[PDB]
């Protein structure tokens, strides 16, 4: 049953608090021990992005619904996988680093595969050079 | 992030050996002030096309300070930005001092008050200096706009000619602790040296204040945010 | 809107404060028209680049009339646009004063005739000046042309920069009502005073007029759009 | 195409007005060339920034005869815009007069050879002025190129100041008979004006030649000209 | 790659012609070396947009040097564009002698040190001026970066008046061996010349070290990438 | 038969010189009478754009492939059809001035829609505001 003792501790590593929710103050917290000082407001944007509630506190199912189904929409697993799709020019269940790089240089910014690379080869599990499903949950969480 | 402080480094170093080398003289301020202003200016509008894309080229502790006021880096990153610039800017004025023939090395370019303009005028005009200075640098570094902008490594070292057309008057426009520290600490001579760190920095913050935050219009600085967390989580 | 409007307030008192306390002093104009010119210049294009994304950076009255009558803004935010710039230069003329010696303080270039010159050729000067000036500005303002104009921030100063390189033998290069009033409200001298509201608000009418009523082309440029949709096909 | 014989006409006039009236007085050459460059040259990026779009901003016969040999217009354009450019630059040099003091009108800025330069020096002098300007024009024109290249309104007027600094020592810089042809006709002499056609033309003729064709990636020459084909079908 | 070697060999001509003839004369620097640095930085920024794009205008043995030891462009072409360069250079300097009268051709501007100036601080002075200029055109050319350039050519023009601006008053500011050759071959004067090509050839190594051995960001770019994709989902 | 003799004269306008062929040195005499004097090798360029021959001589049936078949392959009418459909966000056999505006801005050529109905109606035979099939050919042969 591995996957609900890692998304246990995946969340605990965030929760020493005790409580059962992410915080927009712990999310200041956790960068305050790193040494930085955020803008407070700037929290709330990035989470009401996903977050189902829009309430900014990311209880113990909503922090895996915001890296497992990444809307405000119960169960959009299956937005993740049309979310790939948009970026495929195929939908074999895997995102290449050239496809990454084709959509991006879609918008105009006319970069490099280097600077991907380093971002799919931080969690890489079957080492091909495109990105899963399940690669990409755990990109997002790593533990 | 220790390419950026070396890239803070080297264009301090570059910066105030420029810039104070193309001060070293006189004049009553007719054609020096010109001569001065632009080359401060082009040595930042260089070093900006340089370094800008590799550490936002900031050569300047009240333009780091202003931006991390402003919550655009870390503590930990401003700290180690002005660190290099100082040690920067005192490696620049050192190689300047030694390759440069003494008599014309005079004080090598201290930034000095005008006798008629009192400490607490020159801090003023310190702050007004730096405060448009960066004012331009926050709105041409500003991702959340123009498409027709041009160079903004120009925009910059013209904001910091201007600076000087007006300033150097007045104080010699310092506008930049590190490059006032610089020709202070070499040549033992600390007169009236509060004013080239109070003006730029109460300059820098107040400019920072009046332009922000990055809301309106947001999105981009909440964007470049969430791959903070990613890097981090 | 009311960002805009301190956007205008703000501008006015650094483009007022900077471009007189840089006109502080004389000469017969050789390397003092070259400096103050490239200070009002440098001054604006600083300007438009911090604040022209924000309400288009006219600190200009005569600018925003042109504006007006251009029909790209209310009546309402021309007059706020106006009273703020108007205000911001009397402010910025204030803390220049303040901040800046005697004897140097001379009349805070206040915009002047030269003797030889008629207040009828002056305001004619002053037109052109503001005409080429506004005409610069519609056109690099406009957002139906290039991808190559670099910034406009730059033209715009440049421009004005022209303006003085030219007019400031003649009146001093007013190109600017709030520019002009300032000084004169601070000095109390109102001599000649109407050149400078006059000349620039035609100019500005003229400009703006030459500009969209020319009225527009039509047929060799749909031509050059047929060419890019075959160059497509 | 009657919209950019106007722009010809007034930015020729512009142009000349504001060149002319920067020139008028003396100097050894020091400062005065700079200002004088820079004006010329800040009136050219102003015009090719104010008009460049409607009319591709040549107020210079030279410039569209380039253009011409280049193949890029059309006999009848070219012969249009070159009177549209005579006869902006008398009017502008016309306005200057009325506008001006005399005693400082001297010869209206009109171009003069150095009395040590003979005419064949001159006149080499005004080709490679012209070629490394009609070079600038074409190179930065060119649509098949850059987008690295900021304003090419300011890349051809820094040109065109590049010219005078050089220049202006041995024949005044003319780099455009229209600009030449204006204070000559106006004040009677003729004396060496010969220089003023011939360098610049066959300077203007080698740049353009130097440069060419819009071959061999060809392809928006191609496209931008099956459309003139199109619109004549 | 003869299109290329044609646009090294022409740009240099008119590099150096218009170069050194912008020198020609005196005076103790003011004025002066605000002139020849910007007609210099002009002269650049004009060629880098005529021919950047055909050859990417080095106009300098220097820079080409640079870009071989960064291995951007093959150990033939590097010869080839010196040796075009040394031609060009040459004839510029040869025309430029052919139309300019004597006692003001002096030494065609023959790059010097200044009496109270070791040829060990010269040469230094020589290898942070090619240094700060090799690394602006480095960072400007380079494809990796910035969409808020500008111009590149006025960049590297501005850089090149920078490095003038600065070093004049040491040296004359080679900063480039084929400037310097052109003088001297004709002049028969090779005193210190070894100054010229060490220095810039040194300093154009560094700035290409400093630049591409810095080596690349990596994780600060990486993550403002995420940033952009995230910025998309 | 009223297309047989419009597709002669809208020929014969060009063809004042009997030998059944539009040539690249005619497309520099009308040119040249037009009082203009154009470069002679970019009149083969814009021609082996669509030259079945590749040959710079377009004879009286191949001008008509110029005009309705616009490729070098026989019979490009369903060409023109799909090369409609990649401008079209429907295939309705009708370009709308929006969607010609829209395929064009997507190239990132920010421009306006009143430098575009110059170039409908300038020819358009229904008045609707789109481009039919007939209107196309005809907006290219004019008589
Ligand atoms: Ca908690
Ligand atoms: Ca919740
Ligand atoms: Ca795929
Ligand atoms: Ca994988
Ligand atoms: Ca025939
Ligand atoms: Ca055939
Ligand atoms: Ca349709
Ligand atoms: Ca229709």
């Amino acid at each position: 049953e591995e996957q609900i003792a890692e998304f246990k501790e995946a969340f605990s590593l965030f929760d020493k608090d005790g409580d059962g929710t992410i915080t927009t103050k712990e999310l200041g917290t956790v960068m305050r021990s790193l040494g930085q000082n955020p803008t407070e407001a700037e929290l709330q944007d990035m989470i009401n992005e996903v977050d189902a509630d829009g309430n900014g506190t990311i209880d113990f199912p909503e922090f895996l619904t915001m890296m497992a189904r990444k809307m405000k929409d119960t169960d959009s697993e299956e937005e993740i996988r049309e979310a790939f799709r948009v970026f495929d020019k195929d939908g074999n269940g895997y995102i290449s680093a050239a496809e990454l790089r084709h959509v991006m240089t879609n918008l105009g910014e006319k970069l490099t595969d280097e600077e991907v690379d380093e971002m799919i080869r931080e969690a890489d599990i079957d080492g091909d050079g495109q990105v899963n499903y399940e690669e990409f949950v755990q990109m997002m969480t790593a533990k | 992030f220790w390419r950026a402080i070396c890239a803070e480094f080297f264009a301090s170093l570059f910066y105030v050996f420029f810039g104070l080398g193309a001060s070293l003289r006189w004049a009553p301020g007719p054609l020096h002030v010109l001569q001065v202003a632009l080359a401060f200016g082009l040595a930042l509008a260089t070093l900006v096309q340089a370094v800008g894309h590799i550490s936002g080229a900031h050569v300047n502790p009240a333009v780091t300070f202003a931006f991390l006021v402003g919550s655009q880096m870390s503590l930990l990153r401003a700290i180690c930005y002005m660190v290099a610039q100082l040690l920067g800017a005192v490696a620049g004025a050192a190689v300047l001092y030694s390759v440069t023939p003494p008599a014309v090395r005079g004080n090598l370019a201290l930034n000095t008050l005008h006798p008629g303009v009192s400490v607490g005028q020159a801090t003023i005009v310190e702050i007004f200096l730096t405060l448009q200075f960066v004012l331009c640098i926050f709105a041409t570094y500003d991702e959340r706009r123009n498409g027709r902008l041009g160079s903004v490594a120009l925009a910059v070292g013209f904001s910091l000619t201007l600076g000087h057309l007006f300033g150097m008057y007045y104080t010699g426009a310092g506008m930049n602790p590190a490059r006032s520290f610089a020709p202070a600490i070499l040549t033992r001579n600390f007169t009236n040296h509060w004013v080239y760190w109070v003006g730029p920095v109460i300059g820098a913050g107040l400019g920072s204040l009046l332009y922000d935050f990055l809301l309106f219009p947001r999105l981009k600085s909440v964007s470049e945010r969430l791959s903070i967390l990613k890097g981090s989580r």
